[PDB]
């Protein structure tokens, strides 16, 4: 899906 | 269940969490609706609550 600003921790 | 409208993200800086909803082009925050980033890497397409009001059909579609 097309997200933003993710933590991606 | 509530209307989630309260969720979309209309703020050009915000750097929160969010997903775009496939059906209407809003963003909404992903905590708001419940969406872990982790689920989120298996979503294809996310249908939002108002979405999914408009077309019963719809569901949000995984990966
Ligand atoms: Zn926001
Ligand atoms: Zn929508
Ligand atoms: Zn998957």
């Amino acid at each position: 899906a097309r997200t933003k600003q993710t933590a991606r921790k | 269940q509530e209307d989630q409208a309260y969720c979309i993200c209309r703020s050009s800086d915000c750097s929160r969490f969010m997903i775009g909803c496939d059906g209407c082009e809003e963003w909404y925050h992903g905590d708001c609706i419940g969406i872990t980033e982790k689920e989120a890497k298996h979503i294809k397409q996310y249908y939002c609550r108002r979405c999914k009001k408009e077309n019963p059909e719809l569901q949000t579609i995984f990966r």
